[PDB]
């Protein structure tokens, strides 16, 4: 059979954050926050940012990542949720995409996730770009 | 707030 | 009409601050929460030499600033420092020592969001100079 | 007889302030009266950086950046005054020490040349093998 449905396009995305046991003397980890593509391919051509904001208790918390790779590397002693923005390349017209992760610092500790991008109804241009692989 | 005077 | 009146001099005077928000290339030493460049200054017009009755200026930056008390103590009269927020910088002007006055105290807003300026052309008013510091005044430079 | 004992190592320190009555010409605020230098050597002005890594004076909230760091023998620090106050200080050791800071304090004396020195010694309690050849270095 055949049917007209709304147009869906995905990316995979791996995200996340590593850390490892060693700036004030209260931190006792040094960890970093990551967006990155599978085997480590460019997203840029279709992300053109990332923001992290991290806990108050830092300063600026606010980190704007505008260039790949999409990560930052701090000090800390203890887990908090880190807010996620991901903002795409102006052709797409999209509102920023909002998640948030849960960094972890004990069990090198890991937690990475490996998911997807649904793009729904995107214009024809960026269309374009993300068919160009 | 700390003392300072000519002598303490 | 003719009246007897307290002396007064007048010296046009150019401060405030310039900044940019910071590309891929970071100065060396600068925290990475800092995102903007920026230079606090006061200045002569047409960038004319002020340094003939301003011995030295003082900024203090907020106290999160390692040794926030800068001194300059030769033109040109300003300092380039790296930020995140704005905040009040503390303006201290010394006059040269045949002055003998008081130091010249004010302040300005660092502005670093709509390279962004935040510019003053005001005037320092002398009363009352005595008459060494007033042939300094008038010498022009 | 004989027992096994918690090891400990003695560095002899000098601590403390000259000052001085400022005369005719000044070197500097018009308020300031007194000249006066705060300090930490080794006796007979002996090397001490080699377990000391810097020194943090910190000053009264009037002075102008009043956490002075030295970070290089002389560990001292001159400046002009008008008014005694608490200075604290904080001993940094060298790297190879994995100590935390020393902290202390020492009252600024102006008033009965006046002097206020003190003589004493760092106890170093539990020394690492590496900081403890450090300190036999001499
Ligand atoms: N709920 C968290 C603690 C919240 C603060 C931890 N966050 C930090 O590591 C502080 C860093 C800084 O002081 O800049 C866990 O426990």
């Amino acid at each position: 059979g055949a049917r007209i449905k709304t147009l869906s396009v995905s990316r995979p995305i791996i995200y996340g954050n590593t850390a490892k046991k060693m700036a004030p003397a209260e931190h006792t980890h040094l960890w970093t926050i990551f967006v990155r593509g599978p085997q480590n391919e460019d997203i840029s051509y279709f992300i053109k940012k990332v923001v992290f904001k991290l806990h108050d208790t830092y300063p600026n918390p606010v980190r704007s990542i505008e260039a790949p790779p999409f990560e930052l590397t701090e000090t800390g002693w203890g887990e908090f949720d880190i807010n996620i923005k991901v903002y795409f390349v102006e052709e797409a017209n999209e509102k920023v995409l909002n998640f948030y992760h849960r960094l972890r610092l004990h069990p090198e500790v890991s937690s990475v996730y490996f998911d997807e991008i649904v793009f729904n109804e995107p214009n024809e241009e960026f269309f374009k770009i993300l068919m160009s692989r | 707030i700390m003392p300072k005077d000519i002598q303490l």
